[PDB]
């Protein structure tokens, strides 16, 4: 057994962590107080779920998690919230004042005074691990803390834990739920500095989640809570194979091997079906063929882009619920003849399938209805470079006039770091261009 | 068409299906980068306090 | 926590109205005791009030003047007893509408006493985020001493946000001929030392009172009714909880693309005369259309002569948050030439459930438009009219000033104007 | 008020569409790099499709179908027709074509050339026209740009009096729903000099382009014979009609070509929307059999038809998505 530490940076990371650990607790049958009555080895063990939870002599199952925010307000709701007992205070780290939507204030100014504290609290979890394999980092591209402090953490984790893997759950910025005008700057800056330090990154465009919540859940104006509970389903599907008995994606190293041949191009597209409203009056249950087919509609993707115009390098199907291999192979055979699925010549046109029979769990009183079967496809497609092109253009428009740059320079950062970061992104868009033509 | 490396258990089962074949910086340098930005902040705060002194 | 400062006649009179309005919104009476009916009123009351003996709330407010007159009126006025008595800091001989007296002679005597009260209030603060000043730019105390205070506050608190509500002078509401001088000297200071300045133009406040509100001869009280409703509006996001998680520093970051261009046009809808309550509530399309109309702007600038760099809008009341998004996006897409295309997503809208006293629906507008250059050009023209003949200059040279300081102020304000013009065509 | 942008100034067609839209008074034109548009009359090269359909509260539509270049480029068109099961090499309406690169299916090209050498029946090809295979290959190998080698139609239909070669151009509008609208007016771009059977190198009698013909206007006005003209000639000279002898085959080829690529280019469930005007170029032989020469992504319309066609584009491609306050198209049914 090999342990995994989850790190949650900024508001987005923290509030998405909440949604995830709440869901993990429901899936494994762990309570608000941390007691898991189904566990029989009291105060220890090396089961699949022990990858995400350590144990105390008292029988409590405590998340291998560190929540870090430069402002107390958000993490205080964790400290007083329904899962207050689940974490111990040293896991929940809060600063005094935030990075104010500024990468440079998060990375350089306020980052420096708190980085040693966090790495120390990370070391206090790593010393409880008999075989740490690495880290899952949750954050926003848009926030100052999420962009700035995260990239500093990822720099230092490569120094301290060089042999261990680092996965990212990144929230890509959208005007529909934006907190700042400079989020394109922060997104490019952090992607540049984090790129070589991150082994695999699952981007979630808030635009994509927002419209899924409008279109499929019938919610006029989605809150963060709506977006996060949907995000945590996608996260849970991706992490399920680390937390449950299986033979696909069993360690973090396998995510690199399966999904990431080119190391810079390490941004797999997640697609998820089906998303169904909890107070839909009459619902017809969707089959293996229908939900597998839904994995190739752009309207169900975590990032809106077009996989038809682009090439695949790898494709995972992660099923949860009533699914058998026979149905999956028959679904794939039908879809192959009707849709435009093109792999790169140097890769096999094929799918790694993983079924878990336990159907997806939903939060009681939530917006998501129970389903007999669901699926999360993880495809490394070049079509996700569309998200980079969008974001880089917005950067160019502002940076051409040096708009807002003085805020960054005023925290110690050099103007050079902007165009240095932008050149890397221009190279990244070229890396995608070559692979998919 | 060809299903390979099928594995099963009580929780689930996994396999592969192939349709067609093919054809870091140090702790020193990080501390140097952070502190060079702290010196540029201090220089800028000095220029402000020098201007206010005038 | 914000530390409020109010300097001079105008500063103290709009400042007293502000505390009057927001205390009613938070349910705080003239004795400082909370008698409200919602926990939402008290959730961010730390931002403007200090908690005292017997769970009484006292405004974090410093009252400054070189005249005793106006501060005696504040103390004897309706909410005067809520202010902490030690925070009344005042000289005796006034500034006689003279910037030099405020900035260099009479105000120098008194400034350290004010900074002692500022420091006392700052040490009580858990996490001081910044300062806000109310003042005019056309007199002597609020203009001259107010900008001295700002400069000395930036020395002691260099990394904190400085915020001003700066009332601009106009011949239509004119105390003295030297106002363009006092204003230009003050603008020079605000350009260097403030992060955000709400340009409250007395011309605009008059025109709104005369044309739109149908008051043939408006008083300062009528003008200040518009100022207080605007001030409540822009401070809503600091004073009440929302989804945005609003902050003085984050506002500055998102509103100010270039450090010198931090002069905002405030606007308000619906416009209301004092006392008399309008009965018909506005639709969301009416709020949206009114707040962007030039008639509702508190700075006398036609926004169609410039372009919006950034916009912040704050809707108050029980309404469809979808309908607000739709209408806000409608205004942008139907008038896209008047927003800069090189700052994506430059209009942000927040909503607060609690509406202000009187109204059930309202909207407050905060625009960093390049059309604000018209305001500065106007004061620059009035400045030059007198200064080319060195007229009235003896009042200032007699207090130690040189003509060079006037020439430098004229010159930096004309730079500000041409810098606004730079981005109007970019 | 709907909003649009124009990013292709050379577009003869969409210059007239932008002019017509402004005149209705319910559309205003924005600046080139304004992202806040409803419509996009986009560029020909590197059209940034990844930026479309990401503007809150804005339904976005563009006048190009991403991936339609597969049909509108010569090398790709040949590769589409050979590889696709819907069309196949069985495909009777496309000339026997091969893809050749400068120093690839040269081994397959020479196999059919030496099977033409079995019976030694007529063996002419086109890239610029020549009979010998080694004469053609040496032209391609020292040029740099890749262009295919195609079976040349030795026995084309010949208009009289004149003994003239010609090609038919049909305009096709595919809307956001993937309705395929064929415009009722086409045009015959004619030769004005007799077709030479013996010698191939003679320029104007073999190639029948809009511009290369500038004899220019002998038999009709500006080398353009319209559909009423050409129908009557067929009725008098051949006893048949344009509809029966030629136009069914056109309708079959258009439909077969756009059905093939629909799954790749359709914008049915997408976040942005596409329409496009296509130019299909046909060649009729002496036995009244229609052949597809090329598909054109940015088609140049003929002078008489602009007013009518560009109004039709507005009617069913633009106003169908963006409604305001008899039809000129024949819908091809699928
Ligand atoms: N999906 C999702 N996105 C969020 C959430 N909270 C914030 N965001 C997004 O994250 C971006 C802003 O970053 P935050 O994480 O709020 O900021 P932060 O990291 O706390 O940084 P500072 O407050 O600037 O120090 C915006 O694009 C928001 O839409 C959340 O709970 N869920
Ligand atoms: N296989 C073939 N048989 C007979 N004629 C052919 C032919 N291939 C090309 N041509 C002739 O060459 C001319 C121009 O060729 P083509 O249409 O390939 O280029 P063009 O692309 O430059 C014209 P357009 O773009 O307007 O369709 C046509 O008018 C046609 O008559
Ligand atoms: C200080 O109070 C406010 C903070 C904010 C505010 N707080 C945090 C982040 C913000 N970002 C913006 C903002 C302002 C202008 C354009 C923008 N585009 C994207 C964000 C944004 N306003 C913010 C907005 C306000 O108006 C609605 C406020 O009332 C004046
Ligand atoms: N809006 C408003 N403007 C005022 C008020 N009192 C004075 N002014 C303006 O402020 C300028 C005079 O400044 P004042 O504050 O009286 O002088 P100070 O006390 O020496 O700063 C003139 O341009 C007046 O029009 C007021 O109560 N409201
Ligand atoms: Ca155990
Ligand atoms: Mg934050
Ligand atoms: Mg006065």
């Amino acid at each position: 057994m090999r342990e995994c530490i989850s790190i949650h940076v900024g508001q987005a990371g923290v509030q998405i962590g909440n949604a995830c650990w709440e869901l993990y607790c429901l899936e494994h049958g762990i309570q608000p107080d941390g007691q898991m009555p189904s566990d029989k080895t009291i105060g220890g063990g090396d089961d699949s779920f022990n990858t995400f939870f350590s144990e105390t002599g008292a029988g409590k199952h405590v998340p291998r998690a560190v929540f870090v925010d430069l402002e107390p307000t958000v993490i205080d709701e964790v400290r007083t919230g329904t899962y207050r007992q689940l974490f111990h205070p040293e896991q929940l780290i809060t600063g005094k004042e935030d990075a104010a939507n500024n990468y440079a204030r998060g990375h350089y100014t306020i980052g420096k005074e708190i980085i040693d504290l966090v790495l120390d609290r990370i070391r206090k979890l790593a010393d409880q691990c008999t075989g740490l394999q690495g880290f899952l980092v949750f954050h926003s591209f848009g926030g100052g803390t999420g962009s700035g402090f995260t990239s500093l953490l990822m720099e230092r984790l490569s120094v301290d834990y060089g042999k261990k893997s680092k996965l990212e759950f990144s929230i890509y910025p959208a005007p529909q739920v934006s907190t700042a005008v400079v989020e394109p700057y922060n997104s490019i800056l952090t992607t540049h500095t984090t790129l070589e330090h991150s082994d695999c990154a699952f981007m979630v465009d808030n635009e994509a989640i927002y419209d899924i919540c409008r279109r499929n859940l019938d919610i006029e104006r989605p809150t963060y809570t709506n977006l996060n509970r949907l995000i945590s389903q996608i996260v849970s599907s991706i992490t399920a194979s680390l937390r449950f008995d299986g033979a696909l994606n069993v360690d973090l190293t396998e995510f690199q091997t399966n999904l990431v041949p080119y190391p810079r191009i390490h941004f797999p597209l997640a697609t998820y079906a089906p998303v169904i409203s909890a107070e839909k009056a009459y619902h017809e249950q969707l089959s293996v063929a229908e939900i597998t087919n839904a994995c190739f509609e752009p309207a169900n993707q975590m990032v809106k882009c077009d996989p038809r115009h682009g090439k695949y390098m790898a494709c995972c199907l992660l099923y949860r619920g009533d699914v058998v291999p026979k149905d999956v192979n028959a679904a794939i055979a039908t879809i192959k003849t009707k849709r435009s699925i093109q792999f790169v010549d140097w890769c096999p046109t094929g799918f790694k399938v993983g079924i878990n029979y336990q159907p997806p769990t939903v939060v009681p009183g939530g917006d998501l209805a129970k389903v007999q079967r669901a699926v999360c496809m993880l495809s490394n497609t070049t079509a996700i470079a569309e998200a980079w092109a969008r974001l880089d253009h917005k950067f160019d428009l502002m940076y051409a006039k040096r708009a807002f740059v003085h805020w960054y320079v005023g925290e110690g950062m050099e103007e050079g770091e902007f165009s240095e970061a932008r050149e890397d992104m221009a190279a990244l868009e070229k890396d995608y261009e070559e692979v998919g033509v | 068409m060809e299903v390979i490396e099928l594995n099963k258990c009580t929780s689930g089962q996994s396999f592969e299906v192939i349709l067609k074949p093919p054809s870091d910086p140090s702790l020193e340098e990080i501390q140097k980068k952070l502190e060079a930005a702290e010196e540029r902040r201090k220089y800028q705060e000095a220029e402000l306090l020098k201007h206010l002194a005038e | 926590e914000i530390v409020h400062i109010q300097a001079g006649q105008c500063g103290n009179q709009i400042g007293a109205k502000f505390w009057e309005v927001i205390s009613d919104e938070h349910g705080i009476d003239p004795t400082g005791s909370y008698h409200g009916d919602s926990d939402l009123q008290l959730e961010r009351i730390n931002v403007y009030y200090n908690e005292a003996t017997g769970n009484k709330y006292v405004p974090r407010a410093i009252l400054v003047d070189l005249e005793p007159g106006t501060m005696d009126s504040v103390r004897s006025g309706p909410f005067g007893q809520i202010f902490r008595p030690d925070n009344f800091v005042f000289g005796q001989s006034g500034a006689g509408n003279n910037w030099a007296k405020g900035h260099y002679t009479e105000g120098a005597e008194l400034v350290d006493s004010v900074l002692d009260v500022v420091r006392k209030e700052s040490e009580s603060c858990d996490c001081l985020q910044g300062f806000q000043l109310t003042h005019s730019l056309g007199g002597g105390t609020g203009s001259g001493m107010g900008t001295l205070l700002i400069s000395k506050i930036r020395e002691e608190y260099p990394d904190r946000i400085m915020n001003t509500f700066s009332v601009m002078p106009s011949p239509k509401v004119s105390d003295t001929v030297v106002e363009p001088y006092n204003a230009t000297l003050s603008v020079h200071q605000l350009v260097e030392n403030t992060d955000e300045t709400y340009c409250i133009d007395n011309e605009a406040l008059y025109d709104i009172c005369f044309r739109t509100l149908k008051l043939t001869t408006p008083t300062y009280g009528d003008l200040n009714h518009l100022v207080s409703a605007t001030m409540s509006g822009v401070t809503t996001c600091l004073r009440f909880p929302g989804q945005l998680n609003a902050d003085l520093r984050k506002l500055a970051v998102n509103m100010v693309p270039f450090p010198r261009l931090h002069f905002f046009m405030p606007g308000f809808a619906p416009l209301t005369s004092r006392g008399s309550q309008q009965y018909r509530a506005l639709t969301v399309p009416e709020l949206t259309q009114q707040m962007f109309d030039s008639k509702n702007m508190m700075a006398a600038c036609d926004p169609r002569h410039g372009r919006y760099l950034t916009v912040a809008a704050i809707f108050r009341g029980r309404m469809s948050m979808k309908e607000v998004d739709e209408q806000m996006l409608n205004v942008q897409n139907k008038n896209s030439s008047y927003f800069v295309e090189w700052i994506p997503n430059n209009v942000k809208t927040a909503v607060c459930d609690i509406p202000p006293r009187g109204l059930k629906m309202s909207a407050t507008f905060i625009g960093n438009s390049t059309a604000i250059q018209e305001l500065f050009k106007r004061i620059s023209e009035q400045f030059t009219a007198m200064f080319r003949r060195k007229a009235f200059l003896h009042w200032y040279t007699g207090e130690g000033m040189d003509e060079m300081e006037f020439t430098e102020a004229e010159s930096n304000m004309n730079d500000l104007v041409s810098e606004y013009q730079q981005y109007q065509d970019a | 008020m709907y909003t649009f942008v124009v990013r292709d100034e050379n577009s003869s067609v969409y210059a007239e569409v932008s002019r017509l839209l402004l005149a209705t008074g319910q559309w205003k034109r924005l600046r080139k790099d304004n992202p806040r548009f409803n419509l996009m009359l986009g560029e020909r090269n590197r059209l940034p499709f990844g930026r479309l359909g990401h503007e809150p509260g804005l339904v976005q539509l563009v006048n190009y179908y991403r991936g339609a270049d597969k049909l509108c480029r010569k090398a790709s068109l040949v590769k589409l027709i050979k590889t696709s099961p819907e069309l196949s090499e069985s495909c009777t309406w496309f000339p026997e074509s091969y893809v050749i690169y400068p120093t690839d299916e040269r081994e397959v090209f020479l196999a059919a050339y030496n099977r033409r050498r079995e019976g030694r029946e007529g063996n002419v090809w086109i890239a610029l026209i020549s009979s010998e295979a080694s004469e053609l290959l040496d032209f391609i190998d020292e040029q740099g740009q890749v262009h295919v080698i195609q079976k040349y139609l030795e026995k084309p239909l010949l208009l009289e009096p004149g003994h003239r070669k010609f090609d038919i151009r049909s305009w096709v509008l595919v809307d956001h729903l993937y309705n395929i609208y064929l415009y009722r007016e086409g045009v015959l771009r004619t030769s004005s000099e007799p077709y030479n059977s013996a010698n191939f190198q003679d320029k104007t009698c073999h190639l029948t382009n809009h511009c290369i013909q500038k004899n220019y206007g002998r038999y009709e006005e500006g080398n353009e014979m319209f559909f009423e003209e050409f129908n009557q000639y067929l009725m008098d000279a051949l006893n048949t009609t344009l509809e029966n002898s030629i136009l069914l085959q056109i309708k079959h080829i258009i439909r077969s070509c756009l059905m093939c690529i629909e799954p790749a280019i359709s914008t049915k469930h997408l976040h942005y929307q596409s329409f496009q005007l296509f130019g299909f170029d046909f060649m009729v032989d002496e036995e009244l059999k229609v052949w597809l020469i090329e598909v054109n992504g940015a088609p140049a319309c003929a002078q008489k038809l602009y007013a009518e066609l560009c109004q039709g584009i507005v009617d069913v491609a633009i106003s169908s998505v963006f409604p305001l306050a008899t039809s000129i198209f024949i819908k091809l049914h699928h």
